[PDB]
DNA sequence: GCAGACACTACGAGTACATA
DNA sequence: TTTTTATGTACTCGTAGTGTCTGC
């Protein structure tokens, strides 16, 4: 019932989402945030034993780096979660259900509309000129017959006119158009390669990251514009 | 060095086109006319009988009602507003004094600093109040030196004590006023 | 004939005026925006009006497309200092390859605290005013620096000329009637719209709101002439008895508002105060403010309440 | 008198207790609380010559924090502190020792009711985890033999009924059973080791911590239980 | 057109010097300092193909350190500037002329007034004491038949009078004595000394150097000591 | 094997508000 | 023709110091 570091470092990542998390026990583990922005799901290495919430599972974890990985968690009779350590012991208060918004059942994406294959080392360039170009917002469209990510600077852009990016990512063989936003703040996956399923139909859409182990459903923008 | 014959711009452009923020900084303040701020007129309303409209204009029951506590012919409705007048709309206040104050043409204005840190000094060493601090320093500058306890206070006189009291200049020209009492 | 944004379902935007010449504005504005724009170049200009949705932003934004301009609109409130120093900057030394005017619309720009970004941005104006210009919406105008006023050109909207107010709310009741065709509401009865406009007039964002509320029926009946007309209320029974000495009322209205007295007797000063005569003024505010005072200390709040009815109707004299 | 890094630092630890320190001649510094709870005693490498107070020991250590480590802390002729520099020289006020609330009676430890040892990884992890936890109180007692720290949350926690940390430290030997309550907040060591002792009997008592260096003795909650 | 590491550098160094340094056509760069007190001036390895203005450099060759080094950069199609790698293709938006200040003409050195030199390692060794032991403004003079350099921290010595660190580089084979003081915030020279070439007239008086990389210029101080 | 740079916190300042 | 007094609370902003993370 201890948890890797890799796990770990998926669980700080999922607390990006939202500021709690509530986690059955089993193997798999989601989170959605509050204002259905983003959500993660994700199946890992280690296994949880017992249903708990945690209302701050920011602080949880940052706790749980203060004892030495060995650290067997569970359920104490205090019924709360147990960290036990060589030496120290931390008392975790489990956290009332009711007062974490979570994902009642996952999310079952439906058929892509769309679907293209961004690499971790495109994803990762991705963000460092966006933290260089003050990148806001991205879309993703066609171009030349190519699956392409542009980035703008909605603050200066504006109507979001001036291309400042253009990854140039797979080939479309369809003939639909679309032209679909997405927020880089709701860029919460961590890096990793992911096949990118699109779906939009009318005036709705959303993003899907299917991963090596995580998966991640980010919202499209009011602008998203498509011909599906 | 500078190209002589070519056109200086001004000094805004000169720090806008540096990434030299703090030349910027000092390129904003040129425009700062805080001493240019307003403060009340709306007295001066009460009394004139003019349109106030005060609904933005910081409006202070504790000021606007002392300020015609030093005219005692305004002084029936401050009374009033005293008793009543607690709990009593701002936009009430100033409504209950425009028909409340007699005749306007506003007029003129409404306990030294070397005696009142000595004072606010005996009285935050000996625990005491403003009155017993008052009457301290009038027995001592008749008896047992008050010289003498002058520089046992010499070393509790921090920046913090002294500008709390008369800050603009004087906070320094008092600072090391009390220095020389060794 | 009208531009609407059909991605909107908000009425009071889903037709907000697109250029100048849509808009309903004084007719020496009107002029004043249609030549600023035949002009080619924007002055740094103050859009400003403390009664709300009377054309501010709108005419913002008309300026920008009416001159076809790279507009860059930001939230005022947004608008903090290491934005001015930031993305202000970065848009005005941006190469102007379009050849459009740049001007930056700072929308909401009044504010409390803003005052170094604010500053900055008037020294921001003998810099990069080469390039770009800016056009600020705001309610107060005194929240805005002096030196800004001194620089832009303070245009200020919702205090028109009788004879521009009459000509504006005829315009206005034709936009109304437009809504109404384009949107499928039935004119039953003009003199709603007429009312519509007349009762709510300078906020023309809150008029066009009030048909979409009174449009709950779909059709404009005299019985919605008579909603509109119907002055409401708040605590018109209480100043009614109070201006009739009826004292059967006052006494079965103070259990009424027994239960928020601190509200009710702030809202009876507000309320007497337009109604009773001036030399009534100092009694009604000695009358209220001590009822005031003593409230809690008064055993029984509603008999204390009434207390207040009588107190007023005895020493009220009234218009 | 010449002040090096580690006594420089000891002030900067005791100018927490107190915002100021009464110092006589020799190498023997002390100091205690204004509200009398924490008391603090150190002797150091670093022999000062006079009898000095300082009335504002932060900002005293502020402005020594220019001069050079040959500063030179001399008594002006008049009698207040000079700080002698490589070029620069200084002038600070002294203050009178009334001024400056002295413990002034190092009355020794009696005899240790209970002792154990906490180390100095052990500390740091009960402030780390305090700092994440929110932990205000402490109380040291014995469990399974063993003696433990555990920490609550007063405000969240009325009568310290749920742990939220236990820090273990060695076992008991004598048939005693108690429980000394500290408050955090007076608790105002530094890092390092500190064999701790702990003094209590009848209604009245102390906690003594032991270190390398210097002394903390502070005082214990009256919650606090005992059958000494 | 590719720029290489050396190129980069340089642009890197006259970044310092002005806030976004625009470049002509061709293979010679130049930045005149914001207002108008220090100059730079370089010839290196890369052709440019257009003359741009740009804003921001620092953060331009920030963009560029994020793609591969033979990444050909291009004007955009609408008038930017295009850098091409690999899959992406980032868009850096051309400067507005009347925005950033740039040398009118490429400053022509006049007839020296006097010839002298610095070392070859020094420099790394004299500005490393130069701003670590606070100077400001510094002098160069003539003493002992040699020229040498040596200031004095103008902040607690307004009227300049004063001595810090001393350098002997060379005698000097005029026969005339003066004596320049150069703002301290005007230089800032890339590794390896260089050849300084001084020059003064009536109300002027520059200084310049030539290097194996760059020329650097500075600025007159009205109250400088001239003997030409 | 650490620096850099973003990321985070604390604090002075200024602001607005409700009391006596 | 004038320009200020106390206590406690909550929020925003700016900047500056400190913390955690990453390079061709
Ligand atoms: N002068 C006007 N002419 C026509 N419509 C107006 C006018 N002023 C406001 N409106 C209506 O109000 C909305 C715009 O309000 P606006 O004036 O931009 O806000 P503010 O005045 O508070 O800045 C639009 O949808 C428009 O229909
Ligand atoms: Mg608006």
């Amino acid at each position: 019932m201890k948890l890797s570091k890799d796990t770990t470092a998926l669980l700080k990542n999922f607390a990006t989402i939202n500021s709690g998390i509530m986690l059955k026990s089993g193997q798999f583990i989601m989170t959605r945030a509050v204002n259905g922005t983003t959500y993660a799901e994700a199946n890992i290495s280690d296994v949880i034993d017992f249903d708990v919430a945690i209302y701050d599972l920011n602080g949880f974890l940052g706790i749980l780096s203060l004892v030495n990985d060995d650290a067997e968690i569970s359920q104490s009779e205090d019924g709360n979660i147990k960290i036990a350590d060589a030496r120290s012991t931390i008392f975790w208060p489990a956290a009332d259900p009711s007062t974490v918004v979570a994902p009642n059942k996952p999310i079952p994406f439906p058929v892509a509309s769309a679907v293209t294959e961004i690499k971790a080392e495109d994803l990762q360039q991705l963000l460092r000129v966006s933290r260089g170009l003050q990148i806001d917002t991205i879309a993703i469209t066609v171009k030349e017959g190519k699956i392409v990510i542009n980035g703008f600077n909605k603050v200066e852009d504006s109507a979001l006119t001036r291309v400042k990016y253009s990854l140039t990512l797979g080939d479309y063989d369809g003939e639909n158009t679309f032209n679909f936003i997405i927020n880089m703040a709701n860029m919460k996956m961590q890096p990793g390669n992911y096949k990118l399923l699109l779906w939009a139909k009318g005036k709705q859409g959303a993003a899907k990251f299917e991963g090596e182990h995580a998966n991640y459903v980010v919202a499209l923008e009011a602008d998203s514009t498509h011909d599906f | 060095s500078l190209f002589k014959d070519d056109i200086q711009l001004n000094e805004h452009q000169v720090a806008w086109y540096s990434k030299d923020w703090t030349a910027v900084q000092s390129a904003a303040d040129s425009f700062k006319e805080k001493a240019e701020n307003e403060f009340f007129e709306i007295i001066g309303a009460i009394n004139n009988k003019t349109k106030c409209s005060i609904a933005q204009k910081d409006y202070s029951k504790f000021m606007v009602e002392n300020a015609l506590s030093q005219f005692p012919e305004c002084m029936p409705a401050v009374y009033a507003m005293n008793l009543i007048g607690s709990g009593l709309s701002d936009e009430a206040h100033f409504n209950y004094l425009m028909a409340a104050v007699p005749r306007g043409k506003r007029y003129g204005k409404w306990e030294d600093s070397t005696e009142v840190l000595i004072i606010k000094l005996l009285a935050k060493r000996y625990q005491v109040n403003t009155n017993d601090a008052i009457n301290y320093k009038s027995i001592l500058t008749k008896n047992g030196k008050l010289p003498l306890v002058l520089k046992e206070l010499k070393g509790l006189v921090t920046d913090d004590f002294l500008k709390e009291v008369t800050k603009n200049v004087k906070e320094q020209k008092q600072l090391k006023k009390l220095a020389l009492e060794w | 004939m009208i531009t609407v944004n059909e991605k909107e379902h908000i009425l009071e935007q889903k037709y907000r005026p697109s250029t100048i010449d849509e808009c309903i504005l004084p007719a020496f504005d009107k002029e004043t925006f249609k030549s600023i724009t035949s002009k080619g170049k924007i002055p740094h200009i103050i859009l400003h009006s403390p009664s709300p949705g009377t054309g501010k932003t709108t005419v913002a934004k008309a300026l920008c497309h009416d001159v076809n301009a790279d507009m860059m609109f930001v939230n005022g409130s947004d608008c903090k200092i290491d934005f001015v120093r930031g993305p202000l900057t970065n848009f005005a030394s941006a190469a102007s390859f379009d050849g459009r005017q740049k001007v930056i619309v700072i929308d909401e720009f009044c504010r409390s605290g803003l005052a170094e970004s604010q500053r900055h941005l008037r020294s921001f104006m003998e810099a990069y005013s080469s390039n770009c210009s800016i056009i600020i919406t705001a309610n107060n105008i005194d929240g805005i620096i002096k030196p800004l006023q001194s620089r832009c050109r303070v245009i200020t909207f919702g205090q028109p000329t009788d004879e521009d107010k009459i000509e504006m709310m005829k315009q206005m009741i034709r936009r109304l009637t437009e809504i109404c065709k384009h949107e499928g509401i039935a004119i039953a009865d003009m003199k709603v719209v007429a009312a519509l406009v007349k009762k709510n007039f300078p906020d023309f964002r809150k008029t066009i709101g009030e048909l979409d509320s009174y449009s709950s029926k779909g059709v404009l009946d005299a019985g919605i002439l008579s909603l509109v007309t119907n002055d409401r209320g708040a605590i018109d029974d209480v100043l009614e008895s109070l201006k009739n000495k009826d004292v059967k009322q006052l006494r079965a209205l103070a259990p009424k508002y027994a239960a928020d007295y601190s509200w009710f007797v702030g809202k009876l000063a507000e309320e007497i105060y337009s109604r009773v005569t001036p030399q009534s003024i100092i009694r009604m505010y000695e009358i209220v403010g001590e009822n005031n005072q003593y409230h809690g200390i008064a055993a029984n709040t509603e008999l204390h309440l009434a207390y207040l009815f009588i107190q007023l109707a005895c020493e009220m004299q009234w218009k």
